[PDB]
RNA sequence: AUCUGCGCAUGGCUCAUUACAUCAGACGUAAUCUGCCGCAAAAAUCUUGCGGUCCGCAAAAUUGGAUAACUUGGCGAAACGCCAAGCUAAUACAUGAACCAACCGGGUGUCUCCAGAGACGCCCAGCGAAUGAAUGACAAAACCAAUGCCUGCAGUAACACCCAGCAGUGUUGACUCAAUUCAUUCCGUGCGAAAGCCGGCCCGGCGUCUUUUGACGAACAACUGCCCUAUCAGCUGGUGAUGGCCGUGUAGUGGACUGCCAUGGCGUUGACGGGAGCGGGGGAUUAGGGUUCGAUUCCGGAGAGGGAGCCUGAGAAAUAGCUACCACUUCUACGGAGGGCAGCAGGCGCGCAAAUUGCCCAAU
């Protein structure tokens, strides 16, 4: 039973210094994945800077100021990932946990009417006891009596407030993605072609806005609209458009000379 | 017009001091489904394996009784699929693949012949032969070294 | 203690194995139940998880099915008759799986009676029996030892793991298979 | 006299069962004669030497309770009598000792205890009785089967 | 202060072991266990009160016994040693909830009907578990019996009313699985609405059984890979070596193990035995090809003086847990009682060879 990280082995997404400190705050087992979440206690203090440290950090989260998807979170390691919804009433501040283009974690700012719903994708359907067929999600929700015509690689909309599976997204060749894995993590694309291969790893072919081509396994997609434009949650400010590497790299440049 | 007149004992399959059945399906069935029971006569449980692999004939109107098989029983093909070739079938019911393979060395620019054994189980639904190329599937321990189970005999 | 490791078993190569570690506890196994038949006396065993693993000792009955008519009844084992793996274990009685037990018969003939309405007459209003009866027939060999009094039948359960002696009633070939190795 | 105790010469205990007259050695269980329950960790065995209880001569403590009382009075144990240090908490416990009615408070019966200090202005403590289950209870645990249907 | 609830299985040190082992990349668990955490689920149980001797009328179920701390008396040279008695708690332990309050199903005896249909009565019908059976799909007319609408067959979900669509449709590459129906019965080794606690002025925060699954893990299996040695060429198999059949044992698969049968399996593509010693990420040098080092911060494995064996727990074969022996070892009032720095400071040795018996939780 592992209770301890080392920042060396956290998650590179985090971007917690080295020399501050041997350990990270090892986020609980919960919704989201250890490798695939960021846990509450590095929002509040390194992406947020309501806290100066993990001590001034506890006294918001333990007074039960912090919402992760409509219900307090009073836990400085409770494991916030992709999709979810932070709240904070007093800041009149919320945010999505999204991906950006360059795969790292980005809190996409909200409306109220945007903060309600979030799309949730199935992991596994069973049946429970009963004859009550579930849906298991990335998110550890277990959706109770879902759209009859919900698959495995489909996208709830979920509306956390009011309890309801508002709407589905299945996933077809005419829909969009934004990619959850790999190297391509953040990228948003139309599917082109899925190619199916049995015993091992769906993939996935996709073709961007721009029209670039690229590929990756079918459990990394995430379907979040009918298609690019038609998109049914807000993306961050790159809208999933890698640029390149060179022609970034003279932008940054030349708003640094015209910014003197 | 009260009596029913079972199955008489098949002596070509029972020789091992127990009862040699399928704990899938009972044989003793009077009004049995057509779920199980094959073209002609008995009942039977065949099961269809995953990856694209047909059913032999034998495993379907076979006689024969396999625990341990993947078209008979509850043993599972999954993960690595493999292909070898025939080397010794001297033991019961099991067989032993070889596989051959070039192991390149990056210092001296050039390749080296290796080989691997691999103890196979392999269902009476084959019979191959020593050179006879199969395709194996992985499956769980079925003995200190079978790991593999035979899926498709390639002849000759 | 009793392990279920490899790591005494010699290589196929027939070297032996360098132990560098102590034993596990994840890898134990205990020791045997050695079920028999008398009055029932059991200890629950602390399992993995803290589940509870159930040893019978002296078991004297079960649930025994009729698998052609699909039924059950609680019956009293009567004796332990062939054991597959040796002869000593039915010498000793022992009930393992798979064992070939004889049973009361008393509650299978009743049952007989009472559905096909078939003895070895007082409802008169409902003869649903007729409906039931006529495609339906029974094996001769199992209404004979059904009628002698004790019917020969086979444990389905594992009574060291699970503190049952649960069965099956012989049928068709099976039945005509130990007749044999009997008589 | 109730022999029920013991010691050695060297404060050994005299565990009731083992039907010796010496020193023994027992890998006692926590919560036993011989090993109290809060030196030891869950599991915790611990091996302690014990004495026998048959009595004999190398002993320097018996522990005795009286279950007849004979002739002569004199000694400082049956002449007086200790009041007990505590009265009842629990709510039901404290209704059968003055043998109330069901209809009837225990708040007013409950034991006083006076505490007097010099100069201080002296005080009462009564327990905070348990097990009183008030209107705000009540309501409390009617409201569980109803949201348990609902 | 003590009961109670979690934690002490992590972290930290060290690198002795160790070559079909560990370990790396990559897979498998459909062969399995999984506390905390996340989202969910939940209709079993003839209990209380009052009166009468088993019944009646009632209903916010106002349940029961015991222990600590403490007091008293203490034993003992002591001991992170102990005894007896007297008190008293619970979210400890034990007991236990009728009706409100459903649907659905099976087996079955009297009663109004017709030439089989209904009403009533009784036994049984909850989640989980065992065994058995059934589902868990599929890929032109003629005549007789029962039965369907027509006034002979137009047209048609299924079903004798209560509900005229209240599942004819689980998932996977694949299941003997998910789940459902009925047959039998679970005897403590499961299932309270904690018989729980706060707060606001009925409602809101918690806290808990069971059941179930995601998550953090555990355990096993092995696709490819790996220093030198032939002055090491045969290794294994009675007492498991390779396989097969029933079992057993496990959390589970399995020669892991009992019985029985077969005669196999490994090797000059270097088995077997011996020597060196944790494995990677990585470091040093390098035109290219390379040659070396990796006790050491991160990941994994192993160990706690050697060697076992356990308890408890979701997880240990745990060592600032227990039991025992061996080798050392400390206190004793000789009766006895203890030790385990490859934690951090230090100490003595050993060596060519490595620091402060420091301050603090301010940060991680
Ligand atoms: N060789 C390991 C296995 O031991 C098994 O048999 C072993 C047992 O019969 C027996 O082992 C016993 C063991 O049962 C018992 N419970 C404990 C005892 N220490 C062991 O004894 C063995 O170990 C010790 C120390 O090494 C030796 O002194 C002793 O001579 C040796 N026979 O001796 C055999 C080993 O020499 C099987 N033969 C086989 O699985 C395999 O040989
Ligand atoms: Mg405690
Ligand atoms: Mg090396
Ligand atoms: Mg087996
Ligand atoms: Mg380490
Ligand atoms: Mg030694
Ligand atoms: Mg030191």
């Amino acid at each position: 039973a592992k209770k301890h990280l080392k920042r060396l082995y956290a998650p590179k997404d985090w971007m917690l210094s080295k020399l501050t400190g041997v350990f990270a705050p090892r986020p609980r087992p919960g919704p989201h994945k250890l490798r695939e979440c960021l846990p509450l206690l590095v929002i509040i203090r390194n992406r947020l800077k309501y806290a100066l440290n993990a001590r001034e950090g506890e006294m918001i989260l333990r007074q039960g100021l912090v919402h992760v998807d409509n219900h307090p979170r009073r836990d400085g390691k409770y494991p916030a990932g992709f999709m979810d919804v932070v709240e904070i009433p007093k800041t009149g501040d919320r945010f999505r946990l999204m991906y950006d283009v360059k795969g790292r974690f980005a809190l996409v700012s909200l409306s109220e009417a945007e903060a309600q719903i979030k799309l949730m994708k199935v992991v596994n359907l069973y049946t429970a006891t009963g004859r009550v067929p579930v849906a298991v999600t990335h998110d550890g929700h277990r959706i109770r009596y879902p759209d009859p015509h919900t698959s495995i690689g489909d996208t709830i909309v979920y509306n956390v407030k009011e309890k309801k599976c508002v709407d589905l997204i299945k996933n077809r060749q005419g829909k969009a993605v934004i990619v959850t894995g790999g190297a391509n993590r953040g990228r948003i694309g139309e599917i082109v072609k899925v190619e199916c291969h049995p015993g091992a790893f769906n993939i996935a072919h996709l073709k961007d806005a721009s029209g670039a081509e690229f590929a990756t396994r079918a459990a990394n997609i995430f379907v979040i609209g009918k298609d690019l434009n038609h998109l049914q949650v807000t993306v961050p400010k790159q809208q999933g458009l890698r640029m390149n590497v060179i022609q970034e790299r003279e932008e940054r440049l030349i708003a640094a000379e015209a910014r003197k | 017009p009260q009596y029913y007149h079972a199955h008489q004992v098949d002596a070509t399959i029972q020789h091992q001091k127990a009862y040699q059945r399928q704990t899938a399906v009972n044989e003793n069935m009077h009004r049995s489904s057509r779920k199980h029971v094959n073209k002609s006569g008995h009942i039977r449980y065949a099961k269809k394996i995953g990856l694209g692999f047909k059913t032999p004939a034998k495993a379907l109107n076979g006689k024969y009784i396999d625990r341990k098989c993947p078209f008979t029983s509850n043993v599972v093909i999954r993960g690595r699929i493999l292909r070898g070739i025939v080397h010794s079938t001297k033991m019961h019911r099991t067989i032993v693949i070889r596989r051959n393979y070039l192991h390149f060395i990056k210092k001296y620019q050039r390749y080296q012949k290796r080989h691997k054994s691999l103890a196979v189980h392999c269902s009476p639904a084959f019979d191959p032969k020593q050179g006879d190329e199969v395709v194996v599937g992985q499956c769980r321990p079925l003995s200190k070294t079978i790991r593999y189970n035979v899926l498709e005999v390639v002849s000759k | 203690g009793i392990v279920r490791s490899r790591l005494h078993k010699r290589k196929i190569t027939g070297g032996k194995t360098k132990i560098h570690r102590k034993r596990m506890k994840a890898e134990l196994g205990r020791l045997p139940a050695n079920t028999r038949l008398g009055a029932r006396r059991v200890s629950p065993v602390r399992a993995r998880g803290g589940n509870f693993k159930i040893r019978a000792l002296r078991l004297d009955t079960g649930n025994f099915a009729w698998a052609s008519e699909a039924i059950a009844h609680r019956v009293r084992l009567l004796d332990v008759v062939y054991n597959a793996t040796s002869n000593e274990l039915v010498r000793t009685k022992t009930l393992v799986k798979n064992c070939i037990v004889a049973v009361d018969a008393a509650p299978f003939k009743r049952w007989y009676a009472k559905h096909y309405g078939i003895d070895l007459a007082s409802p008169k209003l409902q003869r649903e029996w007729i409906r039931r009866r006529r495609n339906h027939r029974v094996e001769k060999a199992i209404a004979d030892q059904l009628r002698e009094g004790r019917v020969l039948a086979r444990i389905t359960s594992r009574p060291g793991q699970s503190g049952r002696a649960d069965g099956i009633l012989l049928e068709g070939a099976e039945l005509q298979f130990y007749l044999k190795r009997l008589e | 006299f109730r022999l029920r105790g013991g010691s050695d010469k060297d404060g050994f205990p005299m565990v009731p069962g083992v039907l010796a007259s010496s020193r023994v050695s027992l890998l006692v269980k926590r919560g036993a004669i011989g090993f109290n329950t809060f030196r030891g960790y869950q599991g915790e065995r611990r091996r302690k030497n014990v004495r026998g209880c048959v009595l004999a001569s190398d002993i320097a403590l018996v522990n005795v309770t009286i279950s007849k009382v004979g002739d002569q009075p004199i000694e400082g144990v049956t002449d007086t009598t200790a009041p007990r240090r505590l009265g009842p908490k629990r709510a039901s416990k404290i209704r059968k000792l003055f043998n109330l009615s069901r209809t009837e408070d225990v708040r007013k019966y409950v034991v006083r205890r006076r505490v007097v200090k010099s100069g201080k202005k002296d005080r009462l403590k009564a327990p905070k009785i348990q097990r009183l289950i008030t209107p705000r209870v009540k309501a409390r645990r009617a409201k569980k089967a109803k949201d348990a249907i609902a």
